[PDB]
RNA sequence: GGUCAAAAUGC
RNA sequence: GGUCAAAAUGC
RNA sequence: GGUCAAAAUGC
């Protein structure tokens, strides 16, 4: 084919709110549309989001049609001060296709380590064109993949880094005309 | 004496066919304001919007017939004479996700074409909606977002006495509507990428208004802060390095008045502008006849030794590319009775016999492509 | 400037052929050879519509 | 239908 | 004579 | 590669 090992790209890095009042709750809330490109946060703080302008999540925000498996990493940096025995912070990850709270959730995922934890699984994108799907279009009140988040004790379990990688077999067509991406700096 | 309702042809699930009249489904009319400056969005809408613009003959048939398994022809109308000329294109993408780009790099990559109405005075493009299989729907169109933009590339270089009107009429085809997929990871041949890969304006006089285009093509295009994307180039970008023969399509854009003779060629950007000795290079002159609009290019994949990179940081000075580039060059002279600039847009069709050797893991941002008034 | 029309006039190698009207029997193709109008379209967007009974 | 144009040039 | 009905269904 | 253009007119 076309192949190169080890060679997955950059998509996230959502960074937890600072100003956080251990007071009107323990937990922090957010959520990743893998498919559509968008980071979705509380009002809990001031958030720090940013999405890369990598060649695939360049890709898959302009790609109207998908169809195949896509590869997901994420990766947990933490708050390093703190010490091993005093570790309050656990992260609830969810995998659904809607932002709705009546819809139900895919996998379930829940880790708990101290400082960093990796997190490596596979989505695939079926649909009702040939097989092929469309970012939440009405043609068959169409969904997405959503990665949402929820994290214990924000102050420790601080960062989160979003990447992906692509399967030999994944397919588009079409073009989801998009707006400028800004760059940074 | 009884009529059986069941043994009736009131449930026929068939595509319409007929005579190019009775399978015309709208007539659009698009407005051309002789003010107009290039860059233009002359309308920007949804297709449904613009098939659904007229009651004829298969109008009722484009709203209450499921599935449609032919395509949707364009045949587009307005005559300028000969000392001036407007680039108006029409672009179809699959889908508007907000308050989007409509330059000519992020609407080119599915299915649109430019065209001088004072050369060519009546286009006719063909598409496939469902660009992943054989049939289309309205609903289809509707709740999709099939889009539609009309926009000038190169404004007029004599303006009209009065305003002008381009007259699309829409029908539906007597051909089969055929797929075009992208497998990401494997390549087709001839690949299709349709990169708008520059507005090449050289100035009337003799300067060898040389333009350089660098000929590393993943990002796309350059922003004031940001990138523009279309897909054809989000894949490409995915790779690495690349080769292939690269087909390139040069149109005329200006008025079939102002006259040049350019000269192409491939290179490497040290050279100077005044390199007396490039055409001891293999270039090719083009020269365009006075209705002729089309001049079509092709590089062989022997004018390049070893694969590029598909991106290259957007600061690598012009003494640090090593990757090939793509110059264009007056030969003679821009030369008119008219004030006018000389205008040709270059888009890159396919790379035929491509070659990707890897995965880019990317680079942030891109350079900037060429572009202007008129 | 002003501007001449120069016609050459001359007798030709073709025999001449007759070209008569019964009026009441015509014949096919029937030649009749009628100005029906002289059509003026203005320079805009006007369907500027022309009909000719 | 007539007319006309056309079925092309050089030693 | 026209019209109409009829010479029948399922995968 | 698709599209397009083209393989031409008259009774």
């Amino acid at each position: 084919s076309i192949s190169q090992q080890t060679v997955w790209n950059q998509m996230a890095t959502v960074r937890t709110p600072l100003n956080f009042d251990s007071s009107k709750q323990s937990f922090c809330q957010f959520s990743v549309d893998l498919l559509g490109g968008g980071i979705s946060v509380d009002k809990t703080g001031d958030w720090i989001t940013l999405v890369q302008n990598s060649p695939i999540s360049n890709l898959l925000r302009v790609a109207a049609w998908k169809k195949g498996c896509l590869m997901v990493k994420v990766v947990m940096s933490g708050n390093a001060a703190v010490k091993r025995s005093d570790w309050a912070s656990l992260v609830q990850v969810f995998l659904t296709n809607s932002n709705s709270t009546e819809h139900f959730d895919a996998c379930r995922w829940t880790k708990s380590e101290p400082h960093s934890w990796e997190l490596i699984f596979p989505i695939e994108v079926c649909g009702p064109n040939n097989g092929f799907e469309m970012w939440s279009s009405e043609w068959a009140n169409q969904t997405s993949w959503h990665l949402s988040f929820l994290v214990d004790n924000p102050k420790q379990s601080t960062t989160f880094d979003v990447l992906l990688g692509i399967s030999q077999n994944f397919e588009i067509a079409g073009n989801t005309l998009m707006p400028a991406f800004s760059v940074p700096q | 004496m009884e009529t059986n309702l069941f043994k009736l042809s009131l449930d026929d699930v068939e595509t319409p066919k007929g005579s190019m009249l009775d399978l015309k489904i709208s007539q659009s009319k698009i407005a051309l304001p002789k003010n107009t400056v290039g860059g233009t969005i002359l309308r920007s809408d949804l297709l449904a919007n613009f098939l659904t613009e007229g009651n004829f003959r298969a109008s009722v048939d484009l709203q209450r017939t499921h599935r449609i398994k032919g395509m949707i022809k364009m045949v587009a109308t307005v005559g300028i004479p000969e000392n001036t000329g407007i680039a108006l294109a029409c672009a179809m993408n699959s889908s508007i996700r907000g308050r989007a780009s409509s330059d000519i790099y992020t609407i080119c990559s599915q299915d649109c074409e430019l065209w001088n109405p004072a050369c060519t005075k009546a286009m006719t493009m063909s598409f496939n909606p469902n660009p992943c299989s054989d049939a289309w729907s309205l609903e289809f169109l509707k709740r999709t977002g099939f889009h539609c933009d009309i926009i000038c590339v190169t404004g007029w270089t004599a303006t009209p006495m009065q305003d002008v009107q381009v007259t699309i009429d829409w029908f539906i085809s007597s051909q089969e509507c055929v797929p075009r997929t992208y497998c990401v990871l494997n390549p087709q041949n001839p690949f299709v990428l349709n990169r708008w890969m520059g507005k090449l304006t050289f100035p009337q006089g003799t300067s060898r208004s040389v333009k350089r285009m660098p000929l590393s093509i993943g990002g796309g295009a350059g922003a004031k802060s940001a990138i523009l994307m279309n897909m054809p180039n989000a894949v490409l970008s995915m790779w690495r390095y690349f080769v292939g023969d690269l087909v390139f399509e040069v149109s005329k854009m200006t008025s079939p008045y102002i006259k040049c003779t350019v000269s192409f060629f491939i290179a490497f950007g040290n050279l100077a502008d005044d390199t007396i000795n490039f055409e001891a290079f293999p270039h090719k002159l083009v020269q365009f006849g006075e209705i002729q609009e089309k001049v079509v290019l092709k590089f062989s994949q022997e004018e390049f030794l070893t694969a590029w990179s598909t991106q290259v940081r957007p600061a690598t000075t012009l003494l640090a590319d090593g990757c090939p580039y793509l110059y264009a060059m007056v030969h003679d002279s821009s030369v008119s009775t008219i004030p006018g600039d000389f205008v040709i847009g270059v888009k890159l069709t396919i790379i035929e016999n491509m070659c990707a050797y890897g995965l880019n893991p990317g680079i942030s941002g891109s350079r900037l492509l060429g572009t202007i008034p008129q």
